[PDB]
């Protein structure tokens, strides 16, 4: 049992003129609990008008994305232990122009958002090991 | 919530799907009314659309109905790589497992530890996944491409022994060179002064030294009559005396040749063309039997010869010689006879004037000697072509000597000034046609310009027979004198207007000359050159010296050229176009990795189980 | 493809318990055996990969060996030190192309 | 007063034989006429442009169809390429009989013809419909002569850049009739549409092209298609049909996608500017790859009121529908667009492109109309009403109303009766019940006082299949029976492929066998002479699909759902020795962003063969010359000829 918190905001004033379709991807081996996800759409001030989750994938449709940091969270469940540690991904699209994506990498609570890579000016090497 | 301690099918056992052609069965083969050819289906799960064309010598083309071949695997692994990946940047792979079987599968997905890629665990760490029947389960894999050119990463998904199903996919991700892509468009111009130009070699600092350097050249070429009814009506069968026959034959020959050069024979029925030819043949014989012993061509055999009509007939017959199988030696004799009549100073006598002066055009008047001298030279020059290349050598040289003497004499008369418009017009045409000396030609040209007239747009020199004929002679002179420049176009326009009136070209001297001028003008305007613009580029690069060419005789052309330093250009040809060389190279470009307009932030809080940890 | 197996019978023990495959490119495809004890579901007992890398179920790992030979297109599951809970009906498992699974009639073995 | 009559298609293609027809008229029955026909350009002193061919037609067999060869070398020698004022060549008939017996001004009689170097058929095939920069392009071109048999002439293939800039040119002489070549798109090429053009070397305007698109794409995994309930939406006042559409997403291999479909609506004007709706977005899960999405009338008009567009303003606007299906838990998305869905005031759309103009008094004017459903296949069982109003000069305009239903192929043949001496005709045809799709036209009667007319009547009025024999009824109208025969000829692909005569009788029926030479259509020009003037009336006859005679039948071992790497057995069945040119294409490419243009098939092949047809219109003509012109013929009977065509197209 884990708690998620996905948040959305925009600079605005150009480029979007629309809503968003969150595409947060859960950590490997998870699946968002249906009950906690449904109650988001039942509130009078529901943040997300429509949702759909299957397995590690959650599709949240945000009717309005403001310049403030308004956001919602849900809960997930564990069905199989995560074999290896890595940062998952979350994507936010534009309803009227899904090309305007926004990819962000989020890690586990005690992990980092990026793989350990010691990079110099011209070349880089990674220290993924024990 | 349990693991598997190596109770999964062997990694090497499962076949690997690596051949993914978007188009495979490309071949042309012969069939003897029946053939079966075995095929090896590529390792891609789609619906192939097999189609064919039959090209047989007897039957012909016969397209065939496509055969919708469908290849599909119950449990497979779909790895969709991104179009572009930048090195040393976090990359997210999501190979989804599609389980279309009627069973639940627990499978282990791991990326083989290909060198040049840094996996999350640094190697082949398994990620157990439960795929329920008829469902897809993504298995995210975060990798950072540290390689230089490309890496072949294979994702292996080996299932459990409860139902031993597995599949592996091998793909190569193309890691583009560090730095963005830049375009340097260097526009230019081309012309026949300002011929050679050199494009400076690139010296930008942002260019990455080790990388690609592609240059492309893009050259663009950038390219920018009288009624057939009246002229056709001029075709009349000659009849009458030796003079009246030429009244009806000279217009007939001019009208036939005008349409021949103007290519207006299509408008009229084909019967008319041969009718015109037959009339010319009849007229040629009709006047040929009026010839005296020495090629005099007098109105009557008893009456004395007239040099005017002999020159007129020689001009007419010489032009008609092309389409009529005439006898050149008779014309040679006539030219010899004309040379006899020349006076001491280069003029011509015409001892016996023609019976009717109405056909003389603008000749009757105060000045006649200069008109005849120029008129005969025009006729004499036209007789040069009929002279046979073999034999009769002395006769020609005598002609060039006399015509030069006439050309010289015309020079003093024209230079003396106070010559009439008709005399000046013929003199200018005579000198220009016969290649008179430049100084005499130059003065004659500008003298005629002085007598020129301009009353409005497309007006120059209804109208009297003299004005119409004089304008025609001037137009012929202008067209042959340094081509046409804003005056032949304007001058000839008046001639067409004057000829479009009902029963235009009242006389015959104007009719033959006017139709000669307009035909010359028409052929001059409706003509185009090659307009070639071939340019050669040469440069001394690292590889050495290289050259290229781009012929643009017709369109636009683009060409790959391997020149990495300052280049040279060699433009040629009258045509003017546009050349623009574009160079592309990788620059040192940096930007936000973060989102600029739409931003999403997600965080996770809680306890997450693990199997292998540092 | 038809799978034929035999050699199962009551024993005090070791059984050759060989299985033969009806051709169809027996080599270059994984093969193995499945244990189906009464009541519980069918489970893996031992298998041999195409390359020869053998795998055994951890429950009875290292006791009885598995041998595959291509000379006569057959497999063996030579038993040894039989345990009284080993009574089950075994099946001959073939695995070709990586997605196709086949199983034979299945011979039952008894222990004393 | 005999006549020698010269017939020939109005355009002569250099390098292919030219069909010429010579036929006598009113011969004393005791004299045989001999002569020769050849091409000559008067611009170069009547230098012949083709070898002379003699006909020697006699009175017992006057009609004589003879072919002229026009080699390229002869054209060059006679100077046809040096002309300045357009292409124009003269075809003449030389026969001493003309001058000596008929006492003509000259023993020559000819017709002015246009000429063009266009010849043969070139078909270009590319490896894939769409490419992405850096990939190798494999293209092959098939060379075919006029008769559709493989040719072995030299061709030049030039590839053009997205901007129209040539980037390749290969003059290749090819004996196999197939030329396979490839090149590599530059790695920096911007997205755009390229073009591969091929032409015969000797010919200059005999080109043929195939376009392929260059675009940066990644091969899609599944296909999404939006199918509206009806391709049309009624916008008549009061009634506005509900707008419901279905969305289907299916994996390329066949299984149904399981995701979520996000749909947005909007309006398009003629140019393409979009006016998106707000608050009308509909998102729904795909159940078995299906999602029935509809707009209630109440909310649609509310959006219109919000945009203040108004119902009346929906003249020719298109209702945009864009989906952004996202398969879950896959994560990828594909999008479909539905630009082609209009607001219309009627479901049907009459087409009157087959009803011939130039009615002939005294015979039943045949009305042909194609009732094609708005943006869809032709429909059947749609009553169509026509009200013809014959305008008699000497009385009140009579009005005739006749009703008929569509036969079943979408075509209706309604014969109306027209009396003699009619000034003109006005008829309005409207198919629909309710909401008629009205269409009207007026056909003026021929000038009075001329020779009687010829009425070509087809009893069947259906497109015959190859191998059939359609019967045509010829009948003189309002003229004496002085003539004793009906002369007719058949034109196909701009060539007189049949010439004959039929004796006059009470019911004159001519049986025309429709073979492969007559496809996809042919004309039928028949004429009779009322003593001195000619009378003629053409008739354009279509032909059915007529599958290729080659009979190539690609086939596989049924449908066994082949796995990857399995050995399929492709069966090739052909009726003779042939060069089968195969290509297997991934249907995912069609899904990938593109115009979804059709590949090579019989639609393009038959269009290619019929591209040479010279006639225009459904036939018929005010005078004999006009009908000969319309059918694509050049005519000259000495005292009455046909003017040269102004252009290669009508
Ligand atoms: C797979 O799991 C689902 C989860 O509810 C279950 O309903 C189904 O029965 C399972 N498959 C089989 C073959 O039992
Ligand atoms: C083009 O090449 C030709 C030779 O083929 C030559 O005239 C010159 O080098 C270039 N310019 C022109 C106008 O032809
Ligand atoms: C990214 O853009 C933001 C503007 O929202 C700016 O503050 C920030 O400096 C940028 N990141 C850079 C320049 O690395
Ligand atoms: C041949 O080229 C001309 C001009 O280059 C063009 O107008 C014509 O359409 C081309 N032919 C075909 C069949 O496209």
């Amino acid at each position: 049992r884990v708690h998620y918190t996905v948040c959305i905001w925009r600079n605005g004033k150009v480029g979007l003129s629309g809503m968003a379709i969150a595409d947060v991807t859960l950590l490997s081996g998870f699946h968002a609990l249906r009950a906690d996800l449904e109650k988001l759409t039942s509130l009078s001030d529901r943040y997300v008008s429509h949702f759909e989750t299957e397995g590690p994938h959650v599709l949240l449709y945000f009717d309005s994305v403001p310049t403030s940091r308004e956001c919602v969270g849900f809960e997930a469940v564990q069905e199989v232990p995560v074999g290896l540690v890595q940062p998952a991904s979350a994507t936010l699209y534009d309803y009227y122009n899904p090309e305007r994506r926004c990819s962000v990498f989020y890690g586990a609570p005690s992990k980092s958002r990026l793989l350990a890579t010691l990079c110099s000016a011209e070349v880089c090497q990674c220290a993924e090991g024990k | 919530e349990i693991l598997q301690e190596e109770d999964l099918i062997d990694e090497d056992d499962i076949p690997v799907r690596s051949f993914f052609p978007e188009n495979w069965l490309w071949r042309v083969e012969t069939v003897d009314r029946f053939q079966i050819l075995t095929l090896w289906l590529p390792d891609s799960l789609t619906t192939w659309e097999i189609h064919g064309l039959s090209l047989s010598k007897t039957k012909g083309l016969c397209v065939a109905t496509p055969v919708q071949l469908r290849v599909f695997r119950e449990f497979h692994l779909h790895l969709r790589l991104p179009m572009s990946v930048r090195r040393f940047e976090q990359l997210e792979l999501r190979p989804v497992l599609y389980n279309y079987l009627d069973k639940n599968l627990t499978v282990s997905v791991h990326v083989s530890p290909v060198e040049g890629l840094c996996l999350a665990g640094g190697g082949g760490l398994a990620q157990q996944v439960l795929v329920p029947a008829g469902s897809a389960r993504p298995v995210a894999f975060s990798v950072v491409p540290t390689a230089a050119a490309a890496v072949s990463l294979k994702v292996v998904a080996r299932g459990s022994f409860e139902f031993p199903v597995g599949d592996a996919v091998s793909k190569v991700l193309q890691i583009e060179k560090e730095g963005a892509i830049h375009r340097e468009e260097l526009v230019y111009e081309l012309n026949p002064r300002g011929r050679t130009l050199e494009i400076p070699g690139n010296s930008d600092p942002n260019m990455i030294p080790d990388g690609d350097f592609n240059s492309y050249v893009r050259v663009t070429a950038s390219d920018p009559a009288l009624s057939p009814g009246g002229v056709a009506s001029l075709l009349r069968l000659p009849r009458g005396c030796g003079e009246q026959t030429m009244i009806y034959l000279a217009p007939t020959l001019a009208a036939s040749r005008y349409l021949d050069k103007t290519e207006q024979w299509s408008t009229l029925p084909p019967e008319t063309k041969d009718h015109a030819v037959d009339l010319i043949q009849k007229g040629y014989m009709r006047i040929q039997q009026f010839r005296k012993a020495d090629g005099s061509y007098a109105a009557w055999l008893s009456r004395d010869s007239s040099t005017w009509l002999t020159a007129f007939v020689l001009k007419v017959l010489s032009l008609a010689q092309e389409q009529v199988g005439g006898s050149p030696e008779k014309l040679q004799e006539t030219s010899n006879w004309l040379l006899s009549q020349q006076q001491a100073d280069g003029s011509f006598q015409d001892p016996c004037p023609v019976l009717d002066r109405s056909m003389q055009g603008g000749l009757v008047g105060n000045d006649e000697t200069v008109a005849l001298t120029a008129f005969v030279t025009i006729a004499l020059h036209h007789g040069l072509a009929v002279f046979q290349d073999e034999g009769a050598e002395p006769l020609k040289q005598r002609v060039e000597a006399s015509i030069s003497k006439a050309n010289s004499f015309l020079g003093e008369k024209a230079s003396a000034g106070l010559l009439g418009a008709h005399a000046a017009a013929i003199t200018a045409y005579a000198l220009s046609l016969t290649k008179a000396p430049v100084d005499l030609l130059g003065v004659a040209h500008n003298n005629l310009m002085a007598m020129a007239q301009e009353t409005g747009d497309n007006l120059y020199w209804q109208a009297p027979a003299l004005w119409i004929e004089t304008t025609a002679y001037a137009l012929l002179h202008l067209l042959l004198h340094e081509g046409k420049a804003e005056m032949a176009d304007q001058a000839s326009a008046w001639l067409t207007r004057q000829g479009s009136f009902q029963g235009g070209f009242r006389s015959t001297q104007d009719t033959v000359i006017a139709l000669d001028a307009l035909s010359a003008y028409w052929i001059a305007s409706h003509t185009t050159e090659e307009r070639g613009l071939n340019v050669t580029l040469s440069s001394t690069g690292r590889n050495g010296f290289k050259s290229h060419a781009l012929q643009l005789n017709n369109l636009e052309e683009e060409l790959q050229f391997s020149l990495g330093s300052k280049i040279n250009v060699k433009v040629g040809g009258n045509s003017k176009g546009t050349l623009k060389v574009l160079r592309t190279y990788n620059v040192l470009d940096m930007k936000n990795t973060t989102c600029q307009d739409l931003q999403i932030e997600v965080t996770v809080k809680g306890h997450v189980e693990y199997t292998m940890e540092a | 493809v038809q799978l034929v197996e035999s050699g199962g019978g009551l024993v005090q023990g070791s059984l050759r318990l060989s299985c033969a495959a009806s051709g169809s490119d027996f080599s270059a495809n994984a093969v193995g055996w499945y244990r189906q004890a009464p009541g519980k579901q069918r489970v893996v007992v031992a298998s041999i990969s195409s390359t020869g890398n053998t795998k055994y179920s951890n429950s009875v790992k290292g006791r009885f060996t598995i041998s595959r030979d291509n000379a006569k297109n057959t497999v063996y599951l030579q038993m040894n030190s039989l345990k009284p809970e080993d009574t089950a009906v075994y099946y001959c498992w073939l695995f070709r192309f990586g997605i196709e699974n086949y199983w034979g009639q299945g011979t039952q073995v008894t222990v004393s | 007063k005999p006549r020698l009559l010269l017939f020939s298609p109005s355009v002569v293609h250099l390098g292919v034989p030219l069909s010429v027809g010579v036929q006598l008229q009113d011969v004393p029955r005791g004299q045989v006429v001999k002569g020769s026909v050849f091409l000559r350009n008067p611009s170069r002193n009547n230098v012949p442009c083709s070898p002379k061919v003699d006909f020697t037609l006699s009175s017992e067999r006057d009609f004589a169809l003879l072919s002229l060869q026009v080699p390229l070398k002869d054209a060059k020698s006679c100077g046809l390429h040096q002309l300045l004022r357009g292409p124009e060549v003269q075809l003449v008939a030389h026969s001493p009989w003309l001058k000596d017996s008929l006492s003509r001004t000259t023993n020559i009689q000819g017709i002015n013809l246009l000429f063009s170097s266009r010849r043969g058929h070139l078909f270009l095939q590319t490896d894939q419909p769409i490419y992405n920069p850096g990939q190798r392009v494999r293209y092959r071109v098939f060379a075919l002569d006029q008769k559709m048999r493989p040719s072995t002439d030299t061709i030049t293939v030039m590839v053009e850049n997205s901007h129209g800039l040539r980037v390749r040119k290969k003059e290749v002489y090819m004996p196999s009739s197939i030329f396979q070549d490839d090149f590599v798109i530059p790695d920096i090429s911007e997205p755009g549409t390229w073009k591969i053009s091929a032409r015969f070397s000797d010919g200059l305007e005999s080109n043929s092209s195939t376009q392929f698109e260059v675009k940066k794409y990644v091969l899609p995994n599944f296909e999404v298609k939006i199918t509206p309930g009806k391709p049309y939406i009624l916008t008549v006042p009061g009634h506005l049909d509900e707008m419901q559409l279905d969305i289907q997403a299916r994996y390329i291999y066949g299984k149904p996608v399981q995701g979520v479909a996000y749909v947005r609506f909007g309006l398009l004007d003629e140019d393409g500017k979009k006016t998106f709706f707000r608050g009308l977005e509909s998102q729904t899960k795909l159940v078995n790859g299906q999602s029935h999405i509809s707009l209630s009338k109440a909310e649609f008009q509310d959006a219109l009121e919000k945009l203040n567009m108004g119902i009346t303003d929906l003249q020719g606007l298109r209702l945009y529908v864009a989906a952004a299906i996202i398969e879950s838990p896959g994560g990828e998305m594909e999008e479909a667009e539905l630009t082609s869905w209009y607001f219309v005031s009627s479901p049907f759309s009459l087409d009157l492109s087959k009803t011939k103009r130039h009615l002939v008094p005294g015979a039943p004017f045949l009305l042909q109309a194609l009732v094609r459903e708005m943006s869809g296949s032709p429909a059947s069982g749609i009553p169509v009403k026509v009200s013809a109003t014959v305008s008699s000069p000497g009385s009140v305009p009579e009005v005739q109303d006749i009703q008929q239903n569509t036969d079943g192929s979408g075509q209706v043949s309604i014969p109306i009766i027209i009396p003699q001496t009619i000034s003109e005709l006005q008829l309005s045809v409207s198919a629909g019940s309710p909401h008629p799709a009205i269409a009207r036209l007026t056909v003026a009667a021929p000038p009075s006082g001329g020779p009687g007319f010829l009425s070509i009547e087809r009893p069947d009025s259906r497109p015959p299949r190859v191998g059939d024999t359609l019967n045509l009824n010829l009948r003189a109208v309002g003229s004496g029976a002085t003539f004793s025969h009906y002369y007719y000829m058949i034109l196909s692909r701009g060539q007189i492929v049949f010439m004959n005569r039929e004796p006059k009788r009470t019911l004159t029926s001519v049986s025309v066998f429709v073979d492969h030479h007559l496809a996809p259509s042919f004309y039928f020009v028949a004429f009779y002479y009322h003593g001195d003037h000619p009378v003629a009336n053409s008739l354009r006859v279509d032909v059915q699909a007529g599958a290729c005679e080659g009979k190539l039948e690609l086939s596989v071992d049924g449908a066994k759902q082949y796995r990857n790497g399995e050995s399929v057995k492709l069966h090739l069945e052909t009726d003779s020795l042939a060069l089968v040119a195969l290509g297997a294409l991934d249907t995912a490419l069609y899904a990938a962003g593109s115009k979804s243009h059709k590949p090579l098939n019989m639609g393009k092949v038959f269009e290619a063969m019929n591209s040479y047809d010279l006639g225009c219109g459904p036939g018929g003509g005010d005078s004999a010359l006009q009908v000969f012109q319309a059918a694509g013929l050049a005519f000259s009977d000495g005292d009455q000829w046909t003017l040269s065509r102004k252009r290669l197209s009508c």
